[PDB]
């Protein structure tokens, strides 16, 4: 039917298929899951209106979740390449990064809309994928130079979607001395968990993620922070 | 500070009678009437809506005619409606002040009678319509002689 | 004061007062003063004219100029404020840009300080075009 | 004036006058010639304004005070009303009057862009709705001052689709329009399909 | 008769930290769940005074010095969570692991609430309403503590108590009590 044509269509074609997706959503299942998978594949292959009206939510896509994890990795790689180009030595790299993040935040919001179902599950490799996605988002957020263009792009497109997505994954990301170790690492700028005796007085990756979370917490704390001459000047 | 005059509501009602009468003085200057109108608006802003009804009785007679200088009273009425729309309309009203009775309801009915009157009272005028649209928008035998003698006797 | 209010209109005022006074001694009646004011072009109401005469039959040229200055001082205050809104920059509407404020302040002519600019901004980061200007105007 | 004055203003004197009539009855010779009601009559005045708007549209199809506030204040007045009383109409004689007014509103517009929202939110009303559906089908066929009217209708089409979604002779016209949309701004088509 | 308000003992008042309990709404009805000040008058309908902060699940409303339409209506057999962080000065309400949202969508049920003398669990049972209240005496007894609160650092109320927590209910039977010196309506003078 229309779902088969949409799957075989993988830009007037996308716009036409969007009305078909809307028709399928109001009419309604297995067809809904197939449509969600096709939409995820199309988004991976490829414009905020495309992510607009995301009525269909995939409860158990599994494969689409893995693709979004690869999609999150690809977005992280693009953002890191843009950041490295900007930090090499001009504003064109920042403009391109902002333009890319204009569409990437739509995918991030789409993932976070249904991330509650994944958050219901206590432990999985999706937790590691969410940790990596949060690390990428924190790398973008802590870069105030990139933020100078990201905020402008967000205002033009029309309190951060990436920050909100990272916050919802905070429960999935998670002794208490790891926080102190993370603070020490932030004070010392040590990427690796070199100080294992401090914890003694797998887990190393958890300590590195805790250091990243401490940096994100520091960024969040920074974010949280005459009549006589009137006639003359007039 | 005038608001909260429930303890001596008589004073609030009296000043309300005097200020509106003084605003329409025959011998006046522009600034002299302007400051009086500003004083009346400021006093009416911070007042209990139920207690304003005594002066609103004359205000709802004066508004429909709109003969002279109706723009400032129209703006004051628009401000009062914007202040107490949910109080006068919704059954719950506002928390602190007690719910107004049907007196204010029929006063608003007379205000809508004035809305009828002023809807097509005058011809086109740019300033008139421009400054009067917010109020409309924010409005929401011998034997008989013997009987007479009997009445006198009664 | 009087010189700073109006300069070019003094010739018209003198001619009107000289024409009004038939005797030429420099004394003009209150009705004659009102007629001269109407001939000038102001056409003010007699209600304010009587108050101005009382505050200032025996009205002389200096008293007449004092009354005219008192009458004409009020309109310039209303006229002055309007131009300041668009004087800051070409983009008068939504003039919240820091460049417009810098152009207005660094070249004000009164040597307004940057700290004074910040105080004006916070007088009452986005500030409406008229919100801060009204507070400054007072 | 007393007539201007309310019954409460009349107070005892009005009662005394009533008493006088009672006294006349005792004599045996006598002379003989609303808050919720206000709320209902206020929608009655809405229906009267709908009739006045229909008359004004008919006249404009062929300056004065009537035309003046029809052009200037009537749309903002009804707009501020229906903004304050959006669900008040919905929660009936008032509902039927509002439906008739909305049905006649499309014809009156046909004869601003913000008036599309006002248009968004009983034999004559049913006939007007059927005629509006037929006109929508005719405009859809024509697509497959005309451009501005078509765009305004497409926006009103989206508003009607949103109203139908909120709800969950015109059926045949709706099916024909859906078939035309399928054969032939994709958000409007998506909204029509959802409706 | 009157609403039978339940609350814990005054000695169990908590003035710092983040604590949580789960209440089972077995039967739907006029029921409210939350915290309250230690000094609570049994006569006042819950939430009319400034003493308590709760959520009415029957009407999907939250009550503190009045009523607010925040929250979604619950169903029979639903677990209502109680979030509060005196360190963070913030209070949230949870329903079967779902964080409630207000009209603006804010997760917090109540904000800018002073610590004051302290807070203690409180719950009202209306006529015909029956529920099962768990104060977290056993960590594993809480159904939805692992889903929400466990990762947020919140702790069960009776985490370390070795004996059941005593609660104070209001006896509808009237008993004579001395006149308050500052009674709002009636005053007495010894002549």
């Amino acid at each position: 039917r229309l779902m088969a044509d949409i799957g075989g269509l993988a830009p007037h074609v996308i716009e036409i298929t969007l009305p078909m997706l809307c028709s399928y959503l109001p009419r309604w299942s297995d067809h809904l899951n197939s449509l969600l998978g096709n939409i995820l594949r199309i988004i991976v292959n490829n414009r905020l209106a495309v992510f607009a009206q995301p009525i269909v939510s995939r409860a158990r896509p599994e494969l689409l979740h893995s693709h979004f994890i690869p999609t999150i990795g690809r977005l992280r790689k693009r953002a890191g390449k843009v950041v490295a180009e900007e930090e090499q030595l001009r504003d064109e790299f920042s403009v391109l990064c902002r333009d890319l993040y204009a569409l990437y935040p739509l995918l991030i919001r789409y993932v976070d809309n249904n991330r509650a179902h994944w958050l219901t599950e206590p432990n999985a490799n999706a937790e590691e994928l969410f940790r990596m996605v949060g690390e990428i988002f924190i790398y973008w957020s802590k870069s105030h130079n990139f933020k100078r263009e990201e905020q402008n792009f967000v205002v033009q497109n029309e309190i951060v979607a990436t920050l909100k997505k990272m916050l919802p994954i905070g429960l999935n990301m998670c002794d208490q001395d790891l926080i102190m170790l993370a603070k020490t690492r932030y004070a010392l700028k040590d990427t690796d968990e070199e100080v294992r005796e401090f914890l003694q007085n797998d887990p190393e990756k958890i300590v590195r993620r805790v250091q990243e979370v401490s940096a994100v917490l520091y960024h969040l704390e920074q974010t949280e922070h005459s009549k006589q001459r009137r006639r003359a000047v007039v | 500070l005038f608001a909260g005059t429930e303890h001596r509501a008589i004073m609030v009602d009296s000043m309300l009678h005097t200020v509106y009468r003084l605003s329409r003085g025959r011998s006046l200057t522009k600034a002299q009437r302007d400051v009086i109108e500003d004083c009346l608006m400021a006093l009416c802003r911070y007042i209990r809506p139920s207690m304003l009804q005594h002066l609103l009785r004359r205000l709802v007679f004066d508004v429909p005619i709109l003969n002279e200088f109706a723009k400032m009273p129209l703006k004051l009425l628009t401000n009062h409606y914007e202040r107490c729309w949910k109080y006068y309309c919704l059954p719950t009203g506002w928390a602190n002040f007690g719910v107004t009775s049907e007196e204010e309801l029929h006063l608003t009915r007379k205000l809508f009678w004035g809305i009828f009157d002023s809807l097509a009272h005058k011809k086109y005028d740019q300033e008139l319509y421009r400054m009067a649209m917010p109020c409309l928008c924010a409005i929401a035998p011998e034997k008989l002689d013997s009987f007479i003698n009997k009445f006198a006797e009664y | 004061m009087a010189d700073q209010l109006t300069e070019e209109q003094i010739a018209e005022f003198k001619e009107a007062f000289s024409l009004f006074d038939k005797d030429g001694d420099g004394t003009i009646t209150t009705k004659a003063l009102g007629t001269v004011m109407r001939s000038l072009g102001q056409n003010p109401t007699e209600a304010e004219l009587q108050d101005m005469i009382n505050e200032v039959g025996t009205i002389d040229f200096p008293a007449f100029l004092t009354m005219m200055a008192r009458k004409m001082k009020d309109t310039d205050s209303e006229e002055e404020i309007r131009e300041a809104f668009r004087v800051f920059d070409k983009d008068g509407n939504g003039y919240i840009s820091a460049a417009a404020l810098r152009h207005v302040m660094t070249n004000l002519g009164e040597k307004l300080t940057d700290e004074e600019v910040d105080e004006m901004i916070r007088e009452a980061g986005q500030v409406n075009y008229e919100a801060f200007v009204q507070m400054m105007t007072a | 004036p007393y007539d201007t004055l309310t019954a409460k203003e009349k107070a005892r004197d009005r009662e005394k006058a009533q008493e006088l009539l009672k006294f006349l009855q005792m004599n045996g010779y006598a002379v003989t010639r609303i808050e919720k009601r206000f709320a209902f009559g206020f929608l009655q005045q809405l229906l009267r304004w709908m009739d006045i708007s229909q008359e004004f549209i008919a006249h404009l199809e062929a300056h004065e005070q009537e035309i003046k506030f029809f052009a200037k204040i009537l749309l903002p007045l009804i707009n501020q009303y229906f903004t304050n009383h959006c669900l008040y109409f919905l929660s009936n004689k008032e509902k039927e009057m509002i439906t008739s007014l909305f049905c006649k509103l499309a014809a009156l517009v046909r004869h601003v862009v913000n008036c599309l929202h006002i248009l968004a939110r009983k034999a004559g009303l049913r006939s007007f709705f059927e005629s509006a559906s037929e006109d929508i089908e005719k405009m859809v066929e024509n697509l497959r001052q005309n451009l501005t009217y078509t765009t305004v209708a497409l926006l009103p089409v989206l508003t009607t689709l949103f109203q139908h979604i909120a709800q969950h002779d015109v059926q045949v016209s709706c099916y024909r329009t859906l078939c035309s949309i399928y054969s032939l701004r994709p958000a409007l088509g998506e909204c029509l399909a959802r409706l | 008769d009157r609403v039978r308000i339940f609350r814990a003992e005054k000695s169990y008042t908590v003035q710092s930290g983040r604590w949580y309990f789960e209440f089972e709404a077995v039967t739907t009805g006029e029921m409210r769940v939350g915290w309250a000040r230690p000094e609570l008058r049994p006569d006042v309908e819950l939430g009319a005074d400034e003493l308590a902060y709760v959520f009415n699940g029957h009407r999907g409303q939250r009550w503190h010095l009045g009523s607010e339409p925040f929250g979604r209506p619950w169903q029979s057999g639903d677990v209502v969570g109680c979030m509060i962080d005196l360190t963070e000065n913030t209070i949230i309400f949870t329903l079967n692991g779902e964080v409630l949202m207000s009209d603006s969508g804010s997760e917090t049920a109540f904000r800018e609430i002073e610590i004051g003398d302290g807070f203690l669990p409180v719950c009202s049972l209306g006529p015909g309403q029956v529920g099962h209240l768990n104060l977290g005496q056993d960590v594993s007894s809480l159904r939805f503590f692992a889903i929400c609160g466990l990762q947020e650092g919140f702790e069960p109320f009776a985490i370390n108590m070795q004996r059941p927590v005593t609660t104070w209910f209001s006896k509808s039977l009237p008993q004579f009590e001395p006149v308050p010196p500052e009674h709002p309506h009636y005053e007495v003078a010894r002549m």
